[PDB]
């Protein structure tokens, strides 16, 4: 219920205080006082709104010489005495075992190169997203289902030198690979002279010419058994869930440039649990989004708030040497510039010897060493230096 | 120009006066008063003895000459005045 | 790897150089292209 | 807190050296 | 003076006040290696009165002595008090009989717990037990609380409390007893049986001013004092404070001033007879300077000199300079 | 294949030799005190990134919408 | 239940471990070349293996 | 250990009532009408007289020489 | 012994369990039953206290 | 054998023993006690800790004559001295000396006298493990009868200090300038908001908000008298006014004696934490005074809560008042308005009874129903398991979609269950007055100690550990029913059976443990993070590069807007700016 | 005489004369104390090099408790021994040069080319010069021939914690310490700088102890219990 | 005698005998009926098997949570017989 003559001055005031603010606070005012209805609107209560929101922001600036690195060190550790393992399955998916809480923020800050419980979410693309059974189908093609699964029983025989693999009706068909296809695959492996039977229906035979000794046999055996029939590498199981509309594929396991590689899979929209391998894949500005994204999930999953600044400055202090690094002693604390700092923060006496050998010298411009002898530090009260005339006084 | 934040921050900490400066600017006037220095308000019709509140009463008000130099990592240094006359 | 080293090595040369107002943009920019040029051709 | 530093130095006058003392016991 | 209450043979006799450091039996030591002492001192924070007095022969022949000694605690404001069910607490206050809010029938409560420990904590059996305790003091009948089997049941429980004189539901009126005005509600009284706890206040103190310091390290030990720490340390930084930080790491603990030849930078010494600075590889022919630090990272050069580390400490103006 | 459309991805730019100098005028540092991104990363290697160049990355943030980044080029 | 020691009274606490002398099943550690692990706890008069 | 002489709660005198109380209760009455009778009617006092020990007599054996 | 206890005028508890008298605990009780009050009288009883 | 390579190695050695962390004179460790009479700034110390710890005090010409006095007062008397030191430098002990007026006459300009606590003096104060920045903070002292230390009770959260025993450190900074710091720094009550996220750290505990919600129901009226009372224990003179009923009874009613310590100009129009359920109408216009309406400084509408008044609560009416009148503001409303709260909540009554958690028989029979629907439900599902016509939920077996199946039946039943309870319960109960206000209370709590307590699960699955396909002796061979694998449906009002009793165990056996590894855990991380974060500092150019050079951001949180000044996560939040000027007449 | 701040900490092996020259006194007597209690000279516990007990004055510089910074002592080991603490370094050291002539087993105008890049980035690029370091540390480990000298390099292989063995003809020899250090005081200055070390503040030859340095008495303090008798430092 | 005052045992285990607490009644009694295990979360867990024989409530908190535990009221320690008659009357069965 804003009048033109209102609105044409509300435009004014906000283009002359356009340079005073951020644009994404300056379109969020302008967003606010248009909103504003039910109530009648002055010159005067503008020129206060526009005034307060100014003013309101200049205080909210941080302060120079700020100790602002252990200030969000402690802010990200503090509510680790509050992260409980309450949550052992994700989202809706009880089969699902997936860590999350103060352990998986310790394998985040750590740059494990294998999570545990690792996972990923694969977005159907427009395709394959609106109906469920192809989403089925998708998620079945890609589970790596092994020999050993889909097989009821194996039997060896020795005076035959005969293995003979007995399947089940049902579950040959849960997986959805035909037992012409395994043998294909069996075939495929060629790693002797093989006559194979078809023997029982769901079954079959298998000899060879230079078995040799029973224990190549039986290493045989164990290399049929561990025999992959269909799906990539390292997914252990694939479940479509409803996501709203869409349907996704919460995967047990985590290979990005396979899943990519799989048609019906759009490749813009891939979620993976670990960070390493969007690193290699995305580059690094990925692999810190992703870092940042999957802390402020795991302080979100626990109920309690933590700041997204404090995140992005871990997230930006992790990729600062363009690859994720760890935070501990082979890492960002392992190169501090320093001596005295690397040997306090882990007891060693072989940095200080490496220092001695190589001849290093200690700069003593850091935190930890100045207050280790005694010099104030150079944070907050040490960054500003006072000068005083007394003659005047 | 940097960016616009970075322009933002530097006039608006220009005319202002940070917490640690503050507190630096206090533990100074209060060790100068602890060793002899003479305080430039009136000693009398204060209610603490404190040498802490006297100096954060003279910097309230702002008899205490001093001159805060703050080097910017560009090298700019400014100086700003807490006369305030 | 000596290669991406010492290529390194001539880029903060060439920066600091710069640094100091020795030479322009443009002169600094034939440098950089003609440093990448010769060895990324050997890698 | 006591840096001393000489800079253009020069020698001390023999025959001001009295006058210069002269004038220090003057002050 | 310490020894004013010990008698004759040298044991101290029994019903005596003991204060600090007084000895209780007096012993001397010949040398291992010119009598020594090694005379009993009593505990320096304990203070109490001598109990007991025991003295025995050992199976090998020597002379047993054991001094017991008691000391009486009264009840205080941070003694820890716990029920029967896992309510620990400390004591927040001691008030007395006028102030507390009194009822109609003037019984006053010798615990009060505050109603919103009970919820979160889920402790249904605090609240049966009060009524169980005041209807076992009103009718007199023995009261059974075994799980799964309890006599009587909680129902006859509340209709007995009801004939005896009070109401059913444990709950009675309450007066304030500072103002003397009626409570607006009433308020539930029970009988909750109630434990001492031996995590007294007047033995868990720690306080120390200037005192002793090691002989290595030269920091304060034995009373001993708070060790600060790299989480205090950091919590420090974070606040920003440089004074602070130096005033509880370096003025109060192992504050030390070496002097530093200028040119090898190793620590030399000053020489009480002649005021000429003395370095231990330059002799006397070099300058040295003093610097004040802490004794900890003095100790710290010189075992990483006592390796074949060779630290040398640069030094520089302690003015800003410019 | 091509991974700049990834939402994960910001928006990676290689500014010219006169804005990088402007840049490092005013922020008072040499180019290799800022964060560096090496020259094999995918992104990098999309927009034919060099060593020694300065790439700007904006960054969608829910504080100011879009952040501006310089990341440094080194070698491998 | 407690002896007298040098004038003090201890108490033996009863401990509790894994029966001897008899043979435990369980799978080995997974992605290795043991898949199947039993141990038996043999004790002797004075010495175990 | 011995009878307190005053209830905790209500500086009431109970020390007087121990031995009638006690006497009486281990006559074969019960303990209502003894505790109503010899005149303690607030339950504070009866939770004194109710739960009580008599350590004394144990302890009388095993004494401090002193 | 080197550190011992002892209440003066302990009581035994008023609600019993039946090994209670077992355990001979209503003999050598370790508490006294007080008159409690379940409400907010001045706040010095927060926070567990 | 120790080496000198063992000696700076490992715990208790050179490197974490003496140089990270060494230990501290004028230090003294102590139980602490609730004293909600205090500040939030003071700290109450026992006389033996104001009389053994002292503080330098360098004579001077102002505060000579009171410095006097302090000698004419041994060591033994409060306020006395300790110590007199000379300007030559040579210490005296003031227990010795023959006699204390001459030398109190002596003194001058340039002598130290080592001298007890006095009220106002700031001492550090911090609890063990010192997690996050304001774990350790500045108090002011204040000397009282005791001997433990006296907190506090708004200043338990941010040291997560609860009065168990546990005890607590306090440091008496000796230098002037290291005083002058901590009073301008670290203060508590200018770290009321937690730089974690724009919140108030520091805010009505679970007896505060009991209190400010009996104290703002729109039923309460309060006469002069009892206005008296409530108002004496705050530090307020002026008119009353008059009361809002004039006629039959003068009567103030409990929002009108809240606005006097509202300032003048504050505009809220947030809704209650009552309004959290079915009972919101989400308008000022509900009957149930859940919308708190405040204009011109009137509590015209609401009650306070967790949501107004409570801690770690951003974007509420506390920390909106905080951030736009200052933390001096926001400690004398806290000191004031609570200690006014908690005098109400004691004149009126506040208790916990049985009668209150106690349902119907009609709700304990329908419960029962709904229990016994359940079981059917579950046991259909289990014999169409041992049938084989049980339907798979599709990507998983036959026994994951059967335990599936179980648990969900299951929750929902204990949910309806709660519904049930909490629908037959009275409307306004002094433990449903805990929950639904956020003091000390949950809907889980209510149905657990009502309803029943629901499936018992250790390590997210029901209970398996035990016997060959029994989890207990006491059940048949191969048992999948509700009741076997620890689903109790008992709730503690009505007692638990022995093997439901055992199952609780079970399942809570778990946290005994997780919340010992937890803490050591997270002290590692955080002593790591710290460790590698520990350089960073902010320039005047707005950047967060290191102290050895290396630019980390250009700017900081990309509006350079430090999080303890952000209206929670924003720099503005400009709905709250919109109401601030025109929330009068919204 | 004037109060300063420290600026920083130059490590370095401290090297034999630096210990023979800051030394007081030279050790040489086995005994500890005497047969009355009182300290012996030229021992242990030689009161030269530190005073713990207050009130007593220290020879060396006339010091009571305080104020006695401690001084050191030496023993001259007869035969020299390798240091522990610097055994991969003086690894290092022995594979990557000959000892024919100590110099590196690689080509000299790519000596002069590393040597020339390593100056220039060995402070800009700590990582990067690092790593060219490792490089040339590779290629000299797997050159088994000396272009100055053209003699045959005998791989050599460390038995933890200090044992090395040198293939000589077909067998095993363990290297005697001394003519390891003879090894590396062959080896030139600009060498060992090449190598990411420091020639003057830290030479290989110094890593093998031919003096070694007695603690002052300050920093292992006799404590004597009372009850106890007199007890000694395990150094 | 020196194993009993030390604790520290001849098979390698220590603290086999500890000094009796005598705060009160009951911690000399529970001190006296204590289990503690020579040993993971899984062995902390309670165990469907303890019932009747160990106390599902009675275990220390911290590291040690599930690791101590008390007899139950009615739980006896097996005192244990020859193998040899077992054997023969087995036999003979
Ligand atoms: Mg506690
Ligand atoms: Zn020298
Ligand atoms: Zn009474
Ligand atoms: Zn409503
Ligand atoms: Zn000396
Ligand atoms: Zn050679």
């Amino acid at each position: 219920m804003i009048d033109e003559k209102l609105k044409g001055y509300i435009d004014k005031r906000l283009n002359e205080i356009k340079d005073k603010i951020p644009d994404k606070l300056h379109e969020d005012l302008r967003a606010a006082i248009m909103d504003i209805n039910g109530v009648e609107l002055t010159e005067e209560d503008i020129d206060r709104i526009i005034d307060l929101t100014i003013r309101e922001y200049q205080q909210s600036l941080i302060e120079p010489g700020e100790a602002i690195g252990v200030v969000t060190a402690q802010s990200v550790g503090e509510p680790g005495t509050q992260m409980t393992l309450r949550t052992f399955h994700f989202a809706g998916i009880r089969e699902l075992n997936v860590t999350l809480g103060l352990p998986r923020l310790i394998e985040i800050v750590d740059a494990r190169k294998v999570p545990s419980t690792p996972m990923m979410t694969i977005y159907l693309t427009d395709e394959y997203k609106t109906d469920k059974d192809k989403a089925l189908d998708i998620a079945r093609r890609i589970e790596y289902t092994r020999v050993e699964n889909v097989v009821s029983s194996v039997s060896v025989d020795i005076s035959n030198m005969s293995i003979t693999l007995q399947f089940d009706q049902e579950m040959l068909k849960d997986k959805g690979v035909s037992i012409e296809e395994i043998k294909k695959i069996i075939t495929k492996l060629k790693l002797g002279e093989i006559r194979i039977e078809d023997n029982d229906e769901y079954s079959f035979t298998i000899y060879f010419e230079k078995i040799d000794s029973i224990m190549a046999l039986f290493k045989m055996r164990e290399k049929i058994l561990n025999t992959k029939i269909k799906g990539v590498k390292g997914i252990k199981r694939a479940i479509v869930q409803k996501k709203g509309d869409e349907y996704v594929i919460i995967t047990d396991g985590s290979n990005l440039e396979g899943i990519m590689n799989v048609t019906g899979v759009d490749i813009n929209k891939i979620q993976t649990n670990n960070i390493h391998e969007v690193e290699e894949v995305l580059g690094i500005e990925a692999a810190r989004e992703l870092i940042s994204r999957e802390i402020k999930k795991v302080l979100e999953e626990q109920g309690l708030d933590v700041d997204m600044r404090h995140i992005v400055l871990v997230s930006d202090i992790m990729t600062r040497t363009g690859d994720i690094r760890q935070i501990g002693r082979h890492g960002v604390t392992g190169e501090k510039s320093s001596v005295l700092a690397r040997a306090a923060f882990e007891v060693t006496v072989k940095h200080l010897l490496d220092a001695a050998a190589r001849g290093e010298r200690e700069e003593f411009k850091g935190v930890i060493e100045n207050i280790i002898i005694g010099q104030p530090i150079r944070l907050g009260t040490g960054i500003v230096e006072l000068t005083m005339k007394p003659n005047m006084r | 120009t940097i960016d616009k934040i970075n322009e933002i921050f530097k006039e608006n900490w220009k005319n202002k006066l940070t917490k640690y400066e503050i507190a630096r600017i206090i533990s100074a006037r209060a060790l100068q008063l602890s060793m002899g220095a003479l305080p430039l308000i009136d000693t009398s019709n204060l209610k603490s003895d404190d040498v802490i509140s006297i100096a954060e009463e003279e910097l309230k008000r702002g008899v205490l000459p001093i001159t805060i130099r703050r080097i910017y990592p560009n090298g700019q240094v400014e100086l700003i005045s807490v006369r305030k006359i | 790897t000596i290669s991406d080293i010492e290529m390194l090595l001539k880029d903060t040369e060439i920066w600091d150089k710069l640094l100091r107002n020795e030479l322009s943009i443009e002169e600094a920019k034939k440098m950089f292209d003609d440093v990448a040029r010769s060895y990324s051709k050997a890698d | 807190s006591y840096s001393l530093k000489t800079i253009e130095e020069h020698f001390v006058p023999y025959s001001i050296a009295k006058k210069y003392i002269k004038e220090l016991i003057d002050t | 003076d310490y020894y004013r209450l010990l008698e004759d043979n040298g044991v101290v006799s029994p019903e005596v006040e003991v204060k600090g450091g007084d000895v209780l039996i007096g012993k001397v030591s010949p040398p291992r290696f010119a009598k020594r002492d090694t005379s009993i001192v009593t505990r320096h924070g304990e203070n109490g009165i001598v109990d007991l007095v025991l003295i025995t022969e050992t199976l090998e022949g020597n002379k047993l002595v054991k001094v017991r000694v008691r000391d009486l605690r009264i009840p205080e404001i941070g003694d820890k008090f716990a029920t029967r069910h896992g309510q620990k607490g400390v004591v927040g206050i001691l008030i007395d009989q006028v102030d507390m809010p009194y009822t109609a029938k003037g019984i006053v409560p010798d615990i009060i717990l505050n109603p919103h420990a009970l919820p979160s904590r889920m402790t249904i059996g605090q609240i049966m037990e009060a009524i169980g305790g005041k209807y076992a003091a009103l009718s007199g009948k023995p009261v059974d609380a075994t799980p799964f089997l309890e006599t009587p049941k909680l129902q006859e429980m509340q209709k007995e409390i009801l004939k005896l004189g009070h109401l059913p539901d444990s709950t009675e009126v309450v007066y304030d007893g500072r103002t003397g005005q009626k409570l607006k509600s009433r308020i539930l009284f029970g009988i909750v049986y109630y434990q001492k706890l031996h995590h007294m206040v007047a033995d868990k103190m720690h306080a120390r001013a200037r005192g002793p310091v090691q002989i290595l390290t030269r920091q304060p030990t034995e009373e001993g004092g708070l060790r600060f720490g790299e989480m205090e340390r950091d919590c420090l930084i974070g606040f920003g404070t440089a004074m602070l930080i130096k005033d509880r790491l370096l003025d109060n603990s192992d504050k030390a001033v070496v002097y530093i030849c200028d040119q090898c930078g190793y620590v030399g010494w000053y020489d009480r007879s002649k005021n000429r600075y003395v370095c231990p590889v330059h002799g006397d022919k070099s300058v040295l300077h003093p610097v004040t630090v802490s004794y900890a990272f003095k100790l710290l050069i010189q075992e990483l000199m006592s390796m074949v580390i060779s630290p040398r400490l640069i030094l520089g103006e302690k003015v800003n300079l410019g | 294949i091509d991974i700049s459309n990834h939402e994960l991805v910001p928006k990676h730019e290689i500014l010219q030799l006169e804005e990088a100098y402007k840049l490092v005028k005013e922020l008072g540092i040499k180019p290799e005190q800022l964060p560096w991104i090496r020259a094999s990363d995918p992104v990098a290697k999309s927009i034919g990134a060099k060593p020694g160049d300065i790439i700007k990355i904006t960054r969608k943030s829910p504080f100011t919408g879009e952040s501006v980044t310089y990341r440094y080029v080194i070698t491998g | 239940g407690y002896f007298i020691v040098n004038g003090s009274e201890k108490v033996i606490i009863a401990q509790e471990d894994l029966a001897t002398n008899r043979v435990l099943v369980d799978y080995g550690k997974s992605g290795s070349n043991i898949t199947h692990v039993a141990k038996v706890t043999s004790s002797a008069a004075g010495y175990r293996v | 250990m011995i009878i307190p002489i005053r209830c905790f709660t209500c500086g009431a005198v109970v020390a007087d009532k121990w031995e009638p109380f006690s006497n009486r209760v281990m006559g074969g009455e019960d303990p209502e009408k003894v505790l109503t009778e010899l005149g303690v009617n607030r339950y504070c006092c009866r939770r004194m007289l109710l739960s009580h020990v008599n350590i004394i007599r144990e302890i009388i054996h095993y004494t401090r020489p002193i | 012994d080197t550190r011992a206890h002892l209440l003066h005028y302990p009581q035994m508890p008023l609600v019993q369990t039946r090994m209670l008298g077992v355990i001979g605990y209503n003999d050598r009780p370790a508490g006294a039953n007080a008159i409690l009050a379940i409400m907010s009288y001045t706040g010095y009883n927060m926070e567990d206290s | 054998l120790r080496t000198l390579a063992q000696r700076l190695k490992g715990k208790e050695g050179r490197f974490r023993g003496n140089l990270s962390g060494k230990r501290v004179d004028f230090s003294a460790r102590t139980v602490i006690s609730p004293d909600p009479n205090l500040s939030i700034d003071e700290v109450g110390i026992p006389y033996t800790i104001a009389r053994m710890l002292t503080v330098p005090e360098r004579v001077t010409n102002i505060n000579i004559e009171r410095i006097r006095q302090y000698i004419i007062n041994g060591p033994d008397k409060w306020p006395g001295a300790n110590y007199v030191i000379k300007p030559d430098g040579r210490r005296i002990d003031l227990r010795y000396v023959k006699d204390r007026k001459e030398l109190a006459s002596s003194i001058t300009a340039g002598y130290v006298v080592e001298r007890h606590l006095v009220d106002g003096d700031v001492v550090l104060f911090n609890r063990q493990p010192s997690l996050h920045r304001i774990s350790m903070m500045a108090h002011k002292v204040r000397v009282l009868p005791g001997r433990t230390f006296r907190l506090n009770l708004l200043d338990c959260p941010p040291y997560n200090a609860d009065f168990d025993g546990d005890e607590m450190n306090l440091h008496v900074p000796q230098s002037e300038e290291a005083i002058a710091e901590a009073r301008e720094l670290m203060l508590v009550h200018k770290n009321i908001i937690t730089p974690r996220y724009g919140g108030p750290i520091i805010g009505g505990g679970q007896d505060y908000i009991s209190g400010a919600y009996l104290l703002s129901v729109k039923t309460t009226l309060l006469t002069v008298e009892e206005v008296a009372t409530i108002l004496g224990v705050t530090d307020f003179v002026g008119e009353l006014g008059e009361p809002a009923i004039l006629a039959p009874k003068p009567y103030y009613t409990g929002k009108q004696v809240i606005s006097l310590f509202l300032p003048k100009d504050f505009n809220f129009h947030g809704p209650a934490n009552i309004s959290k359920g079915p009972r919101a109408c989400k308008d000022e216009i509900c009957p149930h005074d859940s919308f708190i309406v405040i204009k011109n400084g009137l509590l015209l509408e609401g009650v306070f809560d967790k949501k107004a008044i409570g801690n770690q609560q951003p974007e509420s009416m506390l920390h909106w008042s905080i951030r736009e009148y200052g933390t001096e503001y926001g400690k004398w409303l806290m000191d004031n308005v609570f200690k006014m709260f908690i005098r109400f909540l004691e004149m009126r009554g506040f208790t916990m009874t049985l009668e209150d958690i106690t349902i119907p028989d009609e709700a304990q029979n329908e419960i029962t129903t709904k229990i016994k629907e359940g079981y059917s439900q579950v046991d259909e599902y289990i014999r169409k398991f041992n049938e084989g016509q049980l339907e798979p939920i599709p990507g998983r077996t036959i026994e994951e979609s059967l335990e599936s199946y179980i648990l969900d039946t299951l929750d929902k039943l204990r949910k309806v269950a709660g519904e049930i309870a909490t629908k037959y319960l009275d409307p306004f109960n002094n433990v449903y007055i805990m929950a639904i206000t956020g003091a000390r209370g949950s809907e889980l709590n209510i149905t657990q100690m009502t309803a029943l307590l629901g499936q018992q699960s250790v390590r997210g699955e029901r209970i398996r550990r035990g016997y060959r396909e029994r989890t207990l002796s006491l059940f048949k061979y191969g048992d999948i029913a509700p009741e076997a694998r620890g689903f109790v449906k008992n709730s503690f009002m009505r007692g638990l059976s022995p093997y439901e009793m055992f199952f609780h165990a079970a399942g809570g056996r778990e946290g005994l443990v997780d919340t010992a590894v937890k803490t050591s855990q997270s002290g590692y991380m955080q002593r790591r993070l710290i460790n590698a974060l520990s350089d960073l500092r902010i320039e005047y150019d707005g950047t967060v590069r290191s102290l050895y050079g290396d630019i980390v951001q250009v700017v900081y949180g990309d509006d350079a807007v430090h999080p303890m000044y952000s209206a929670h996560s924003k720099s503005v939040n400009v709905n709250r700016v919109i109401e601030r000027v025109i929330g009068w007449k919204r | 005489m004037s109060e300063k701040i420290i600026r920083g900490v130059k490590f370095g092996v401290l090297s034999p004369n630096e210990i023979r020259q800051m030394s007081v006194t030279a050790i040489i007597t086995s005994e500890v104390y005497d047969e009355d209690g009182t300290p012996i000279e030229g021992g242990v516990m030689d009161p030269k090099l530190g005073v713990i007990e207050p009130g007593q004055k220290c020879p060396v510089c006339g010091n009571t408790l305080a104020g006695c910074p401690g001084h050191f002592g030496h023993i001259e080991l007869i035969k020299p021994v390798i240091h522990i603490g610097y055994v991969k370094h003086i690894y290092d050291f022995l594979r990557s040069t000959c000892w024919r002539c100590g110099r590196i087993k690689i080509k000299e105008q790519d000596l002069e080319r590393y040597k020339r890049i390593y100056n220039a980035i060995k402070l800009r690029w700590p990582s990067a010069a690092r790593r060219l370091v490792e490089y040339i540390k590779k290629i000299s480990i797997k050159n088994l021939e000396c272009p100055h000298c053209g003699e045959k390099q005998f791989k050599i292989k460390l038995e933890k914690p200090y044992n090395f063995n040198e293939e000589r003809n077909g067998s095993i020899v363990k290297l005697s310490p001394s003519e390891i250090r003879d090894r590396l005081e062959r080896i030139p200055d600009s060498d060992v700088e090449l190598l990411g070390y420091d020639p003057k503040s830290s030479r290989p030859e110094w890593m093998i102890l031919t003096v070694l340095p007695v603690p002052p008495i300050t920093i292992r303090p006799s404590i004597t219990i009372e009850s106890g008798i007199r007890a000694e430092d395990d150094l | 005698r020196h194993a009993l005052a030390t604790g520290n045992w001849v098979g390698g285990r220590t603290g086999v005998s500890q000094l009796l607490d005598r705060t009160n009644w009951l911690s000399m009694l529970s001190h006296l009926r204590r289990v503690v295990s020579s040993l993971n979360f899984e062995a902390r867990d309670l165990h469907g098997t303890q019932w009747g024989r160990m106390c599902p409530f009675e275990t220390p908190e911290g590291p040690n949570s599930g690791l101590v535990k008390n007899l139950a009221l009615l739980a006896q320690v097996s005192v244990g017989i020859n193998e040899s008659v077992v054997e023969r009357v087995a036999y003979e069965l």
